[PDB]
């Protein structure tokens, strides 16, 4: 409660347990300190280069969120995917959703991108961002709402997961008439 | 209109009236307190 | 006799309050969200004029569909005194009754409802209803409805403040303003940046003020209102800590940008804290507002503090200190008039500076009733230094010269000041002419 | 519960061995600093810091309250700034934000004074100031413990800089005599600061007069740590020319793409 | 539906603006 | 259920620039029937 000082304080202290503590308070208050934190967000991101360190995934959950805060959606997103599965896709937080969206973009225009460029020069693609959305596409199939995927196969270029969901559906023929009604509809690229 | 009702207007508890009220122009000097610049020639010319 | 008076004008704002929702409602048909803030205008006007029987019977007329918002709603209100006259007010008819209401109606009522609650000297059910107001927006996504949001959360803050249960609000603040952020309402962004400011200056979170400041954007396209609150809130912040002259530009620009005729309150406050910084930074502040019919009583202690400070004299100022101690620690300017205590001098050395092209230390200490010219040295010293003066100091013969006057003209500071006021009437123009509207074909 | 008892009981016995460690004639210092290195780790499982109001132990605040308290004196008297700081960021946290239930300590005042002090020669005024802000009026007018920074503050304001070169000498208690000579140093730093951007070519009596170094040659090293030429004895031009820059190159490329922006929007279809 | 949705909004936008640079240059000529 | 979320977001974005768009079409219209 106010202040939040000392718990940023305690992160200096060669102490992996004291780190942790602080860390696990600096978390549970990120959403009301934001501005506090960004100043000394560099501890953190040296916590997280540290290979020694143990909760390398939660130093970089906290600086991503107290980035994704300040608005450096980049930089957010990258130290979400750094993050590992303490990102907790399927969770209902503002934050989560927010950083989803914001994988999902980046993924569609990085493999937009590479689509029209030969395979020697094809530009390379984080394979945590890769499987973010492919956690994102298997949700998608759970619930059951094909056409949601389809589309974002569609639009990622994933000629793969479009054939799956194409497949594993309940109305194969009603399914195939609406991806051609795609086809033969608004999508230019030849 | 957005009336600033956060920000209360002054108590008029007191509210003494008006001293003089004179409307002539103010002015910052008309607070010095001088000796009566008669006066302040006189002792010049006195000292000379 | 005014029980006839009085139920013809509930007749005229039931009237009023049905145009506005009309107008809510073309605006959301129309999607020109910026409609709305017509019938926003007129709040505190409907606050003031608002009764009983106008809620009462404007939420019997306006909550046919989605009863559930009536069954929490009218056990607040107080039943018509046996009404036998009554109207049945009836602005849904037919399918409009039938339908559900539009969000932002909905909105705008349970507003109205919280405002005439905290009028009323009963704010926890004031508290009630607005969490339940709160609860209903942040369900919703809509771009009218966070139009109306903004004032909801301006209220919202209010009732919590009058409860002096301003700190738990903050949190709520906080993720409000993520969202508005988030979703891109400039609005909503400037409501809960001037409220999360007020918040942390009600118990003197200087820092965490200044932190958020410094890392949130405050929206451009932001009503004059929302400028000044946070023109005032940032300069207190740069008063309070050493940043004078900045602190002195905002605060200018607040009071400027404050409404003409209202905001009396607002203005004495800005007007005193103007006052003390102007003091700290050693001008002379302009006599013409001390006399101002509105502005006149409050500032007389701030005036005489002036008087001492020009005729820089401890006693005075100390006399005025004690007899009207508690009125600054009040207005919340005791710890800058401490400051000015031990800072008076550097208004005397202003005006020497001002005054004299090139004065000695011996001189200087005698006009400036100071002990031998060492003191005097050091403190001229510190003041160009600081930038207060112009001026350098030269001991091998002893005495402070002051610096030229430079030829403005002939700089390039005048394309650059003409550049900016050229590319903002620009800008004016093209604004103003994209606001025109050709509506026939509609 | 059994074992939360247990290891309050652990912890209270730590803070009873520190205290008779530190509260003698002499401090063992090292010994006290391992006491305290072990009872930081002690103390996280009696819920360090409240991340809620959610009234909880009184034993467990005052305890971490006083281990802070003695942590902070502890860095002061081992010459330790890092230290002392990041003991006094949680003591802060303490003092303020829990106190509503929690009671009010006997060295409170006295710990935020030598915070204040701290700033103050760190030279961090604005600090100072928001932090000043933070304390009741009374007790910044009361307490004498708080009354020696804010003097401090005020001299230096007002540029008498012998009052506090004399005032040094006066210490509510000696834990301040620590930063009063980070502040002295700070201050001859000031002084040298404003010579250096006022005056021109040295003089003030002779540097060493105005900088009250009791030895002609102790100011020698400070003046070669500065860009100071060292001209004459006791003659440093300061070069306060700046180079006096007169070159002008009439700006072309950016007056012209100004220009044709103007009439850019003069012309363009609004 | 919500790609459908979607991706109609977008073929709308792209239209919207080959209009507007229309319409300007309309303007435009129709001042000669 | 899934990435509606999502779709929702984008399609309220793509809704909002379209009607300024629309706006400012109807002016320029306007203007160029004058």
């Amino acid at each position: 409660i106010t202040s939040a000082a000392g718990i940023i304080s305690l992160l200096d202290e060669d102490e992996p347990q004291l780190k942790e503590f602080a860390l696990h308070k600096l978390n549970a208050v990120v959403n009301d300190f934001w501005a506090e934190i960004s100043e000394s967000v560099d501890k953190i991101e040296v916590l997280y280069e540290d290979e020694g360190f143990r909760s390398r995934q939660f130093a970089a959950l906290v600086a991503s969120k107290v980035f994704y805060h300040l608005g450096a959606f980049e930089e957010s997103l990258n130290y979400a995917l750094g993050a590992g599965d303490l990102f907790n896709v399927n969770d209902n937080s503002e934050y989560v959703e927010t950083i989803i969206a914001k994988c999902i973009d980046h993924y569609t225009k990085q493999c937009v991108e590479n689509a029209d460029l030969p395979e020697g020069e094809k530009k390379p693609i984080d394979q945590r961002l890769e499987g973010i959305v492919n956690k994102m596409f298997q949700r998608c199939l759970d619930d059951h709402k094909y056409k949601q995927a389809i589309g974002i196969a569609l639009e990622t270029r994933r000629l793969d997961v479009f054939e799956k969901t194409i497949l594993e559906s309940n109305d194969v023929p009603g399914m195939l008439a609406y991806s051609l009604k795609l086809c033969m509809s608004l999508m230019q690229n030849k | 209109d957005d009336e600033f009702e956060e920000f209360p207007a002054e108590d008029w508890a007191g509210l003494d009236e008006d001293e003089d009220a004179h409307v002539w122009e103010d002015n910052w000097d008309d607070d010095n307190v001088e000796d009566d610049f008669s006066n302040q020639l006189r002792a010049e010319l006195e000292k000379h | 006799a005014a029980e006839h008076s009085q139920r013809e004008l509930d007749t005229v704002t039931l009237e009023d309050i049905k145009e506005h929702v009309k107008q809510l409602e073309k605006a959301v048909s129309g999607k020109e969200p910026r409609f709305v803030l017509r019938a926003l205008r007129m709040l505190p006007s409907t606050s003031r004029r608002l009764n009983h029987y106008v809620l009462y019977k404007a939420v019997q007329g306006f909550f046919t569909s989605n009863n559930a918002t009536r069954d929490f709603l009218l056990p607040f209100l107080e039943e018509p005194m046996d009404t036998e006259a009554d109207l049945q007010f009836r602005p849904r008819t037919g399918k409009a009754a039938s339908t559900p209401l539009l969000p932002e109606v909905e909105a705008y009522l349970q507003l109205l409802v919280v405002i005439f609650m905290m009028n009323s000297k009963r704010y926890k059910e004031a508290q009630k209803i607005s969490d339940d107001l709160m609860q209903k927006i942040s369900t919703q996504n809509r771009r009218a409805l966070d139009l109306v949001a903004a004032k909801c959360y301006y209220y919202h803050a209010r009732v919590y403040e009058f409860l002096d249960k301003l700190d738990v609000v903050r949190s709520f603040l906080h993720a409000r303003l993520r969202t508005a952020t988030l979703r891109h309402d400039a609005d909503g962004q400037a409501t809960l940046l001037n409220l999360l400011l007020r918040n942390y200056l009600h118990y003197s979170l200087y820092d965490q003020a200044e932190k958020l400041v410094s890392k949130s954007v405050f929206p451009e396209q932001a009503n004059n209102n929302e400028w000044a609150r946070y023109l005032y809130y940032t300069g207190r912040i740069k008063a309070i800590q050493l940043e004078y002259s900045e602190a002195r530009r905002t605060m200018t620009n607040a009071l400027r940008k404050a409404p003409q005729h209202t905001a009396v309150g607002f203005k004495q406050t800005v007007h005193k804290l103007l006052i003390v910084v102007e003091l700290l930074l050693g001008e002379i502040p302009d006599r013409l507002q001390f006399r101002q019919p509105s502005l006149k009583r409050s500032l007389m202690p701030y005036f005489l503090l002036t008087q001492a400070v020009r005729t820089g004299n401890l006693a005075k100022f100390n006399q005025v200190l004690d007899q009207f101690g508690e009125k600054f620690q009040a207005d919340g300017t005791y710890t800058l008039i401490i400051r000015l205590r031990h800072n008076v001098i550097k208004t005397g050395v202003r005006m020497i500076s001002l005054s004299y092209s090139r004065i000695s230390l011996a001189d200087i200490a005698q006009k400036l009733q100071l002990d031998s010219p060492e003191d005097a040295e050091f403190i001229v010293a510190k003041a160009i230094r600081d930038g207060v003066i112009e001026a350098s100091i030269n001991h091998e013969k002893g005495y402070v010269q002051s610096k030229e006057m430079i030829d403005i003209y002939s700089t390039r500071e005048p394309q650059l000041a003409f550049h900016q006021r050229i590319s903002f009437c620009l800008d004016i123009h093209n604004m103003s002419v994209k606001a025109m509207r050709f509506p026939p074909k509609s | 519960a059994a074992t939360s008892g247990a290891v309050l009981q652990a912890a209270t016995g730590m803070y009873e061995q520190l205290k008779g460690e530190w509260n003698r004639k002499s401090p063992n210092l090292s010994k006290c600093g391992e006491e305290l290195g072990r009872l930081k780790l002690v103390l996280l499982e009696l819920n360090f810091l409240p991340t809620t109001g959610t009234k909880l132990t009184k034993q467990q605040l005052i305890l971490a309250r006083d281990i802070l308290e003695i942590g902070a004196q502890w860095s002061i008297l081992r010459k330790d700034i890092p230290s002392f700081e990041r003991y006094m960021a949680q003591l802060k946290c303490y003092y303020f934000d829990y106190k509503e239930q929690l009671p009010e300590s006997a060295y409170m005042h006295q710990l935020l004074g030598l915070n204040l002090l701290f700033l103050l020669s760190q030279n961090r005024v604005a600090e100072f100031h928001t932090e000043l802000e933070r304390l009741p009026a009374k007790d910044i007018q009361t307490n004498v413990y708080i009354k020696h920074p804010v003097s401090l503050e005020q001299y230096l304001m007002e540029g008498s800089y012998n009052k506090v070169f004399l005032a040094k000498g006066n210490i509510p208690a000696e834990s301040y005599t620590f930063f009063i000579d980070i502040l002295l140093d700070t201050i001859r730093d000031e002084i040298a600061g404003c010579i250096e951007k006022a005056y021109e070519k040295i003089l003030f009596t002779e540097a060493t007069r105005i900088l009250f170094f009791n030895t002609p040659k102790k100011m020698t090293d400070y003046a070669k740590k500065r860009g100071w030429v060292l001209g004459p004895n006791n003659y440093y031009s300061f070069a306060s020319q700046q180079q006096k820059p007169e070159d002008t190159t009439i700006p072309s490329t950016e007056l012209a793409k100004q220009v044709i922006e103007y009439a850019r929007q003069l012309e363009m279809i609004v | 539906d919500l790609y459908s949705r979607y991706k109609k909004l977008q073929q709308e936008l792209e239209f919207l603006e080959v209009q507007e640079e229309y319409i300007k240059d309309e303007q435009k000529n129709l001042k000669k | 259920s899934g990435l509606r979320q999502y779709y929702l977001s984008k399609i309220e974005e793509l809704q909002l620039i379209v009607n300024d768009k629309s706006q400012n079409l109807r002016r320029l219209q306007a203007q160029r029937n004058e």
